[PDB]
RNA sequence: AGGACCGAACCGACUAAUGUUGAAAAAUUAGCGGAUGACUUGUGGCUGGGGGUGAAAGGCCAAUCAAACCGGGAGAUAGCU
RNA sequence: GUUUAUUAAAAACACAGCACUGUGCAAACACGAAAGUGGACGUAUACGGUGUGACGCCUGCCCGGUGCCGGAAGGUUAAUU
RNA sequence: CUUUAAUGUUUGAUGUUCUAACGUUGACCCGUAAUCCGGGUUGCGGACAGUGUCUGGUGGGUAGUUUGACUGGGGCGGUCU
């Protein structure tokens, strides 16, 4: 995991390229905020995995689409 | 994230006109009580129409917290029955679940949730001072009076 | 009491035991005996991760009531026993309402005495009170950290976390760790010392007493090789680096604390 | 003195049989390569 | 009672004689120490190679250990024989 | 008692004690992709790691450098506004 | 300009404080007469520990490499135009 449920993004490959320009790998990691929300139609709390700049993604698209992928995954809450 | 904020009170509140705001104000503080509508850019022109109709109705739903600010900042004895020991020991106490739901502030809930409480409330029968959430941001005294069940 | 050996062989020269004529010289009554087992310092991985803990005797486990909180039901105190799993003695307390527990000894052990709770009732040793209602100079048994967290401080035989002020909204107490905390008055705590006050007259006198306690021996770092331990020495030991752990931490240094959640209550800490 | 092979087949059976290794991916690739080579003793647990 | 003792059975091998293209994975024969314990120890189980595990020798990890074994990289590379 | 299976079997290793220090327990520490678990479900009369080595008499000067902790009034100071 | 009051104005820093995010190998009810897991509640911390991005200090604890020819062989020594 460490999946941003809302953009479908993940960690991804990338090399450091240090001050001596060395190509040691570090790999880049999404900030991956594990974040709670409220849904008026169920009158319950849902937890959706969000990243950095992930909040503007949930607003502009809608909670509803993200929430339907949690239903699709099979998980309980 | 932006929203279209429908509250009029507190630190931000422009009654149904769009004003872009930080993301801790947007969604999570307001939507557990349905106080904002998303800036999703599918309905935002309708939302800015809808407010002209809505606000005078919406303003009376936003006269709910004013009661609480009247009725606790000028304090009287909130009378609560709780389970006493043989020596007046409040085993059970009032705490967070009796201070939320039976208080005369608006006679309604403020969502019981998490609270900071840096030490207890209520530990023997009789009156005592209890500083609790008349509003989400605003900590103020009520006076309690406890009697036996 | 204490029994010290007459030095009838080497290795029995400095060996000392804790004995009391009242101790049950049986095995405890087993339907109520609640199974220890050890993990010998091995974690989920099947690797030894807390080093040099491993071995010894089976050392069975009792549930123990570690707040001693009870409203007004009398206790006959059916036996006081040695406990193989901690320093302090553990009673089978038998309450007259027909409830059996195992319970941590206080300075009290009185037959037919009652464990009370609530302010006007509690006053004999072992009878629980909210911390507001206990006097200054009191040694205190088993301190609740935050209301509902239970008696996590002073559990080992004869230790205490002594009240030394009570001014303001908090009660100030000092710990035998050298720590000094403020703790809120709404916490529960209990009267008297911790029981088994004679434990401290142990001298062990053989490596085998710690061996049965599940404590394994540990080599000098300066007597390991540089490859086997980061400190390790050369040809004829050659002590003269700065001392280190096997993982690079300074043994005579560091403040390693990052709990950052209960830190409002510690008003002074141990310091280098 | 003492030699490195000794009795107990018990220490073989759960290391080096079938059903518990088929349950995993990696266990199946030992079993795949062995079947594909043409070796008649598939786990030697017989 | 005993991290005590002389000592088989039971386990080890400080030293000595021998062996060294031995019967031998230091065994044998003789002196010798643990065995009322931090001893001797059967069964079932687990950690995977600069990784384990070490009351410490950079010990031991499938007749093997200051660098296990195999299958690919691989016809490594060789400034050198 | 332990010890390089076969060069030591001890002058090294261990230990109670003795000195130094970390840790207030979701501990210090450790290993693991991280959850997590062990420590210990015990907890400062307790647990890790360090130096020294039961016991009698003791341990005078000194932090400079070496590793390491910590504090503050502030001159400047990356990234950064 | 220096110090600087009244104070118009934008942004960076600060204290004190709330619960409303966020934290919970605290506890309780519940799914569930499943110590897990998850939401809730309640005890307590709290816009902080945390983690990512950016970047600078420290740091052999760790891993990969590296550390002259010449020269009556040479180490060393002395010299290299």
């Amino acid at each position: 995991s460490r999946v941003c449920q809302v953009t479908g993004k993940r960690p991804v490959t990338g090399n450091n390229r240090s001050h001596a320009l060395n190509a040691t790998k570090r790999r880049f990691l999404p900030n991956l905020h594990s974040h709670r929300f409220w849904v008026e139609s169920e009158k319950r709390f849902v937890t959706l995995r969000v990243s950095a700049k992930g909040m503007r993604v949930i607003d502009k698209k809608g909670i509803d689409t993200v929430l339907a992928e949690l239903r699709a995954r099979g998980e309980k809450y | 994230m932006q929203v279209i904020l429908l509250d009029k009170v507190a630190n931000l509140g422009s009654l149904g006109d769009q004003v872009n705001v930080k993301a801790g104000y947007a969604r999570n503080f307001l939507v557990p009580q349905g106080k904002a509508v998303p800036a999703t850019k599918k309905n935002i022109e309708f939302f800015e129409a809808r407010r002209a109709e809505l606000e005078a109705k919406l303003a009376e739903v936003l006269a709910a917290a004013n009661a609480r600010a009247e009725k606790i900042n000028a304090l009287e004895t909130v009378t609560i029955a709780s389970k006493a020991g043989d020596e007046g020991k409040l085993f059970g106490s009032i705490g967070t679940r009796d201070i939320a739901d039976a208080v005369t502030a608006a006679g309604v809930e403020v969502a019981k949730s998490e609270v900071r409480l840096p030490n207890g409330v209520l530990r023997t029968t009789g009156e005592h001072e209890v500083s609790f959430q008349v509003h989400s941001e605003v900590f103020a005294k009520v006076i309690v009076n406890v009697v036996a069940e | 009491a204490v029994v010290k050996c007459k030095p009838t062989s080497p290795g029995r020269r400095h060996v000392v035991k804790v004995v009391n004529p009242e101790l049950h010289k049986g095995k405890p009554f087993a339907p109520l005996l609640e199974k220890n087992s050890k993990s010998g310092g091995r974690n989920n991985n099947g690797r030894i991760t807390t080093r040099h803990i491993g071995g010894g005797h089976k050392q069975a486990y009792r549930i123990v009531d570690f707040k001693r909180n009870k409203d007004g039901i009398p206790a006959v105190v059916e036996r006081l026993e040695y406990d193989p799993n901690r320093s302090a003695n553990i009673a089978l307390v038998l309450y007259k309402d027909g409830e059996r527990r195992y319970i941590l000894a206080p300075k009290g052990l009185k037959a037919g005495d009652q464990i009370q709770s609530g302010v006007d009732a509690a006053i004999k040793p072992g009878n629980t009170l909210p911390m507001r209602n206990i006097p200054v100079g009191s040694t205190v048994h088993n301190v609740e950290m935050k209301p509902g967290k239970g008696g996590q401080l002073a559990r080992s035989a004869g230790t205490y976390v002594q009240i030394v002020a009570r001014d303001g909204a908090y009660v100030t107490l000092r710990l035998r760790s050298g720590e000094m905390r403020k703790v809120e008055a709404d916490c529960r705590a209990t009267l008297g010392e911790v029981g088994n006050a004679e434990h401290m007259l142990r001298v062990l006198g053989k490596a085998g007493a710690a061996r049965w306690r599940g404590v394994r021996p540990t080599v000098r770092g300066t007597a390991m090789n540089p490859v086997d331990h980061p400190h390790g020495g050369g040809e004829g030991r050659n002590f003269g680096k700065h001392p280190v752990t096997p993982w690079g931490v300074q043994t005579k240094g560091k403040k390693t604390r990052s709990n950052k959640r209960t830190d409002k209550f510690i008003v002074r800490r141990r310091s280098k | 003195m003492k030699r490195t092979f000794q009795p107990s087949v018990l220490k073989r059976n759960r290391s080096h049989g079938f059903r518990a290794r088929m349950a995993t991916k990696n266990g199946r690739q030992v079993l795949a390569r062995r079947r594909a080579k043409g070796r008649a003793r598939l786990t030697v647990s017989k």
